[PDB]
């Protein structure tokens, strides 16, 4: 800080103001800007700072422990599953439920393009399509593995394609590159790590929170309900007239392979 | 099921649908021993509603 | 109709589509009993799945 | 309906639907017991494949 | 499923499904223990939307 003599700089101050803070709030959840850059993660600060907010620290942060041990849960070192701390985490403590929360980090990140020797966090593409840029060194696309060729005059990708798979590195050619296209592939914000509430510990699998397969489920639970209700004849509001037809399609029927005309 | 071929056997003759009086008849004279429980909610559900009306959507 | 009204009722009770368990049925909802519509009747649904037809129809 | 649901969440639940555990569940939900509708109800799913209706139905 | 019965059985009453006053209540009184990771989704999901419309496109 603007202190940079050597007064503290705190060791059990700064942890003291950390423990209040998890005891202070219902909901703590742990995650990583390091992907994100400084202004970057101020915005995303901004809107937590509002609805109830979050701390950095180091060491002192593992001292989730020391709340737990003020309090009686399961939250901490000794309890949890294995602490999902990771390098370059902050605690975010709040009033906001969990997978409320994990919406709001996750499906709102800041684009921010790739680097180089960075790990691509997701696949990256390039579009086909005139670059708009007259004949030059096209060769370095190329070289990256991006075909192109020069038409109408302009600097073309040939298709689209994957430059970069995820979990791989993007070269340094690569980066510079795509950059000079415009691309810009890279999400950034704070990753999830893990959530606490109310004795429970939610890793980033249950947080992103699948959602449209339960409508699929509930109009097919709704069908299960629906069916047994046309089926059954049990006739409360919206089953009954589904069933009637029952006694009538099933004698309507009756006529159809059949050999009486009447 | 045994209730709604009975009220729609009375519904053809053109008699009503109660519970005792034709219901419950036509089941008894099937040999089974009917429900006052399905024949008041099968009596419940008739109610004000127009059987013709509704086999003419056939579904 | 009355007659394959009065077969669906004796199938879901479990009895056999027959002249007597017809009739019988047909007298209790008060509709006069003809010897050949119900003899047809048995006639038609003779040889047949009854559970296999009620399913299909267009 | 409220019966209904009652009866599709007894079996996945794995328990049987009779009247007392269609009874306990409709005063968790809040809903007053009403002898006729779930005696009717258990009556109805009496006999069944609950599994083969569920699927079907236009 | 348990948990899609029981919040669908509450939404026939009119009553809400919340967390501890009505989904584990429907499920306590099945004699399950429910899963609250199972219910923390399902009360997730159902935030903002209309279930009476959802069900109106049946699927």
């Amino acid at each position: 800080m603007a202190i940079k003599r050597t007064k503290a700089e705190k060791k059990v101050a700064y942890d003291k103001k950390l423990c209040q803070l998890l005891d202070e709030y219902t909901k703590v959840l742990i995650a990583v800007a390091d992907n994100v850059g400084s202004n970057q993660l101020q915005e995303i600060r901004k809107g937590l700072r509002g609805d109830s907010i979050v701390l950095m620290g180091k060491n002192t942060l593992i001292r989730r422990c020391i709340k737990v041990h003020a309090d009686n849960t399961g939250n901490k070192e000794f309890l949890e599953l294995m602490p999902l701390l990771v390098g370059n985490v902050g605690l975010i403590f709040t009033k906001g439920d969990l997978k409320e929360v994990r919406e709001e980090v996750a499906k709102y990140k800041v684009g921010a393009p790739a680097r180089v020797g960075l790990v691509a966090p997701v696949d990256v593409v390039v579009p086909p399509g005139n670059t708009g840029l007259d004949p030059s060194q096209t060769s370095f696309f190329q070289v990256l593995n991006i075909p192109t060729k020069i038409n109408k005059g302009t600097v073309e990708i040939i298709t689209p394609v994957e430059l970069i798979k995820k979990g791989d590195k993007v070269g340094s050619s690569e980066s510079a590159l795509l950059a000079k296209l415009g691309i810009r592939p890279f999400s950034y914000g704070l990753v999830i790590t893990n959530v606490y509430d109310s004795g429970s510990v939610f890793s980033p699998e249950v947080l992103d929170l699948t959602e449209d397969d339960l409508m699929e489920k509930f109009a097919s639970g709704v069908s299960m309900v629906a069916s047994v209700s046309l089926a059954i004849s049990y006739p409360t509001i919206a089953a009954a007239p589904h069933m009637f037809l029952n006694g009538y399609k099933n004698v309507l029927a009756v006529a159809v392979e059949t050999e009486y005309s009447y | 099921m045994k209730f709604i071929a009975a009220y729609l056997l009375a519904y053809l003759s053109g008699n009503a649908s109660p519970s005792a009086e034709d219901l419950t008849s036509i089941l008894e004279s099937v040999g089974c021993e009917i429900d006052n429980e399905k024949m008041e909610l099968m009596l419940s559900q008739v109610k004000g509603k127009d059987i013709t009306e509704l086999l003419a959507a056939g579904r | 109709v009355a007659c394959t009204l009065a077969a669906l009722i004796l199938h879901d009770d479990g009895i056999p589509i027959t002249s007597e368990k017809i009739a019988t049925v047909v007298k209790a909802a008060g509709i006069k009993v003809e010897a050949y519509w119900p003899a047809l009747f048995a006639k038609l649904l003779e040889k047949r799945s009854v559970d296999d037809l009620i399913l299909s129809v267009g």
